[PDB]
C-alpha cells in the first residue's frame, strides 16, 4: 500500500481464503520428502482428512 | 473466483493425450484400490504456515 | 543507591519434592466395583477410537 | 456414534443446590475436553467469567466457539451427565434460561454469554468452590440485536469520557442499555470499562468502513435527496426536511451507470465477507418447538 | 453391495435395516479430463487440486 | 430413513395442469411441514409471493432460509410426491426454469426468490383454487451479477423519475440488460419501469440499501476518530488516509449524540440484514451436470 500501489477502483482487493477440509486436531500434519528426479522436496502429510469446499471470503 | 477447490487425488489414469484424474469432493478422502492403503494430503512445506504455533 | 523514603518486605514461595510415606490401616474402607465396558465413539476416515 | 461426559464432583452436594441444578436439566453449557471423564473446572462458563476479573464480552464468545457444547441429561449428588453436541446429529434441547424470551417453531437459535446478567446465569456450587456458569441462548433475529447493543457501548462509552451533558449518559443508556421484547424490556449489564479484544473487533469493522465509503454509488445519493424532500415514507422519516450535509458535498458530479456498476460490483464482494464478522458465535437450527412443553428438536 | 442404504451392509439381508450408524458418508467423486501434457504424472496421490473455470462453452477438457 | 412426503389434493386436476406440472418433475419445492402427509396449500411460494399483496424481495428470502426444501418425483391425477432434502444425502436435480442459465460441474448452486416474472416461476392449480410457485436456482456467480443489476435498474428507474436530467434510460438498459458468464451471454428481462414507490419486490432492498450509503461516511467517522488509542490495530492509520477529502472533514457536533446514536443504530440494523442477504442464501453444491440429461449430482 505504500512501495507501488497507493489506491484505485479494482484494485482496492489484498486477497481471499477458503477452507479445504476439516482433520483431527492433535496429530496429523508430519513432516516428510517428496522424492522426485534425484532431488527432494520438504512436504506436509495430514491425516485423516476430510474435504470440504467453501467460498472465497475477501481478507482485507 | 474463476479458480474453484476441488480436493486431494485419489485416482489418475496415465494416457498419452487426455488424462482422466479422480478427486474426493465433500467427503472422506479414502483411496479406492484393491488392497487399501490410507491417503493423505501433502502440502509443500514452504507454503504451509502453522497458524496456531504463530500465534503461540 | 541513595535510600527513598521507605523500606520493602519481600514474599517469595518455594517447592521441596519431598518423597513421603503413606500409612492406611488395616480394613479402613469398603468399595463396590461395577462391570466395565467399551463403547465406540468418533469414527473418523481411517480410525475408530473405542 | 457414543456422545456421552460423566463429569464426577470431587466433593457431596448439599441438597439445595441438587434441586437448583434440575431446575437447568435440558440446557446447554459448554465443556472444555470432549472426553468421557472430566472434572467439574472446565465444565461452565465460570473460569473466563470471574468475580475477580471484569467480563469481557467477546472473550467469551471466543470461548464459546472453540469450546464443545453439551446438553445437560441427568443430575445427582456426586455427577453430572450430558450428551456432546456434534456436528452430524440432531438433539432434543429445552427452554430453561431465566431471562425468558419465547421460541419460534421452525426458527434458528443463537448461543452467547450471559449478557443479561452474571446472577441470571450461574448455580453456585459452594460444596465444590465453584460456580456454574451457563450461556443464554435466544433466538437469531435478537440475538443480533443484542451483540449490537453491546458493541456500539465500546465507542460511545469512550467518546463521552466524563460529560456533565444531561443528554450524554442518559441517552447512550436509555438507547443501548436495554432490549425489548414483547409486552417486555430487559436490562444488558453493560461493562463499566470498554475492555480490550471489544475494541480491537469494532476496529475491524473500520477497516471495513474505510473502503466501502470511497466506493458509494452515487446513484443510490441522488435517490435518497429527492425522497427526503418531494415524498413521505417511513423509513426516510429519520431525516427530517433537514438533508445531510455531506451527500450534498459528495454527490456532485452527473451519474454515470457504467462506473456506479463496477462500484457495486466491488462492493457487494465486502459485503458477503463482513457477515462473518457479525456471526461471532455458535448458531443452531430449531425445526420443532412446544409453547407448553417448552421442548425443541435443535439440529 | 446390492443394499438399498448408501453404504453396505455385510451379510445381506443379515443385520439390516440399522442405516444409522456413526453417520459414516460415502465420498462424492469427481472426474476430469485434463490434457496430459498439462498434469505431470508423478503427483503424490492426495495433493489438493484446483480448476481454473474457462470461458469457452461446450468445451470437453 | 423415510424422506418421501405424499401431497394429497382435495379435487382431481385437469389432464392439462398434469402436462405442466410433469414438465417441472426434476426441481427444488420448500415445503411447509416435514411430516409424512401434507396438504396442498403449503409446498407453493403463493403464501409469500401472491396475487393479492404485494411481494418482497426480503419476504421471501427469509422464508427459504427456514423453510424446508423438497424434490418432486412423481405426479398423479390426485397427489404429488416428494422426498425432503437433508444434510448427509447426495442428490440428482433438472433445471426446468423458464429463464434458462447453463450449469456447470463441480459449481455452486443458489436457490434465489423469483425476480423474473410470475410467469415463468408459476404453474396454476385452478383444479384446487392455487398456484404453486417454484423458487429459481441459479449459479452463485451468475445469481450475484443478476441481484446487483436488478437492483441498479431500480434505483436508476425511480431517479429518472425525479428529474428526467439525471440519467439516460437508454444507456440505462444497454448496461444492466445482459449477464455474461463464462462465454455465454443471457439478455435478462427488466420490470416494467414500475413508477410508484411501493409496488415492486427491489424497492425494500433499494431503500434499505440506499439508506444504508447516505448514512455510511457519517457513522464510519465517528468510528476512527473514536477508536484511537494508545496502542490499536496496525493498519488503522493506513486506511483512514484513504477516505475521501470530503467525507474527512465531516463535523461530528452538527449532531446532537442522541441524533447521532439514532441514525448509527439504525445503519447497523440495516447493514447486517444486508450482508447475509447478498450471500444468497442457501446454497447446493455441485459435484457433476450433464447438460443432454439436464441433471446434476448435487448434495
Amino acid at each position: 500500500y505504500a512501495v507501488v500501489q497507493p489506491l484505485h477502483i479494482e484494485e482496492l482487493t489484498f486477497g481471499a481464503v477458503a477452507c479445504l477440509g476439516t482433520f483431527s486436531a492433535t496429530d496429523g500434519w508430519r513432516r516428510s520428502a517428496f522424492n522426485y528426479r534425484g532431488s527432494s522436496l520438504p512436504v506436509v502429510e495430514i491425516d485423516s482428512f476430510y474435504s470440504n469446499v467453501s467460498d472465497w471470503e475477501v481478507i482485507l | 473466483n474463476f479458480i474453484t477447490p476441488v480436493g486431494p487425488l485419489v485416482e489418475n489414469i496415465k494416457s498419452t493425450y487426455l488424462n482422466k484424474i479422480t478427486t474426493v469432493v465433500h467427503g472422506p478422502v479414502v483411496s479406492k484400490a484393491i488392497p487399501r492403503s490410507t491417503v493423505k494430503v501433502t502440502v509443500p512445506q514452504e507454503a504451509f504456515v502453522d497458524l496456531d504455533a504463530w500465534l503461540s | 543507591k541513595i535510600h527513598p523514603g521507605v523500606a520493602m518486605t519481600v514474599v517469595r514461595t518455594d517447592e521441596i519434592l519431598s518423597e513421603n510415606i503413606l500409612f492406611s490401616s488395616r480394613a479402613s474402607t469398603s468399595m463396590f466395583i461395577g462391570t466395565p465396558n467399551v463403547s465406540r465413539r468418533e469414527a473418523r476416515v481411517d480410525a475408530v477410537t473405542f | 456414534m457414543d456422545l456421552k461426559v460423566v463429569v464426577s464432583l470431587s466433593s457431596r452436594l448439599y441438597t439445595d443446590e441438587i434441586a437448583k441444578m434440575q431446575q437447568r436439566i435440558g440446557c446447554i453449557l459448554p465443556l472444555a475436553s470432549t472426553h468421557g471423564t472430566q472434572n467439574v473446572q472446565g465444565l461452565g462458563l465460570g473460569q473466563v467469567y470471574s468475580l475477580e476479573t471484569v467480563p469481557d464480552y467477546v472473550s467469551m464468545y471466543n470461548y464459546l466457539s472453540d469450546c464443545t457444547l453439551a446438553v445437560l441429561d441427568e443430575v445427582s449428588v456426586d455427577s453430572l451427565i450430558l450428551t456432546k453436541i456434534v456436528p452430524g446429529q440432531t438433539y432434543a434441547i429445552k427452554n430453561k434460561y431465566q431471562p425468558f424470551f419465547q421460541w419460534h417453531g421452525t426458527g434458528s437459535l443463537s448461543v452467547m454469554p450471559p449478557v443479561f446478567g452474571r446472577e441470571h446465569a450461574t448455580v453456585k456450587l459452594e460444596s465444590n468452590d465453584v460456580d456454574i456458569v451457563f450461556p443464554m441462548v435466544l433466538p437469531t433475529p435478537i440475538a443480533e440485536e443484542v451483540l449490537q447493543k453491546i458493541l456500539l457501548f465500546n465507542v460511545y462509552s469512550r467518546v463521552v469520557m466524563q460529560a456533565p451533558g444531561n443528554a450524554d449518559m442518559l441517552d447512550v443508556h436509555m438507547h443501548l442499555g436495554s432490549v425489548s421484547y414483547l409486552g417486555h424490556h430487559y436490562e444488558l449489564a453493560l461493562p463499566e470499562v470498554p475492555g480490550p479484544l471489544g475494541l480491537a473487533l469494532l476496529d475491524n469493522l473500520s477497516l471495513y468502513f474505510c473502503i466501502m465509503v470511497t466506493l458509494l454509488p452515487r446513484a443510490s445519493m441522488r435517490l435518497v435527496r429527492g425522497l427526503i424532500r418531494h415524498e413521505h415514507h417511513d423509513l426516510l422519516n429519520l431525516f427530517q426536511e433537514m438533508v445531510p450535509d455531506e451527500i450534498a458535498r459528495i454527490d456532485l458530479d452527473d451519474l454515470s451507470v457504467a462506473d456506479d456498476l463496477s462500484r457495486m460490483r466491488v462492493m457487494m464482494t465486502y459485503l458477503q465477507s463482513l457477515a462473518s464478522l457479525f456471526n461471532l458465535g455458535p448458531r443452531l437450527a430449531t425445526a420443532a418447538y412446544s409453547q407448553e412443553t417448552l421442548t425443541a428438536t435443535c439440529w | 453391495l446390492l443394499a438399498p442404504g448408501e453404504v453396505a451392509v455385510a451379510g445381506g439381508g443379515s443385520g439390516g435395516g440399522s442405516f444409522s450408524w456413526s453417520g459414516w458418508r460415502p465420498p462424492v467423486f469427481g472426474d476430469f479430463l485434463i490434457h496430459a501434457s498439462s498434469f505431470n504424472n508423478a503427483e503424490a496421490t492426495g495433493t489438493p487440486l484446483f480448476q481454473f473455470k474457462q470461458s469457452d462453452p461446450f468445451s470437453g477438457v
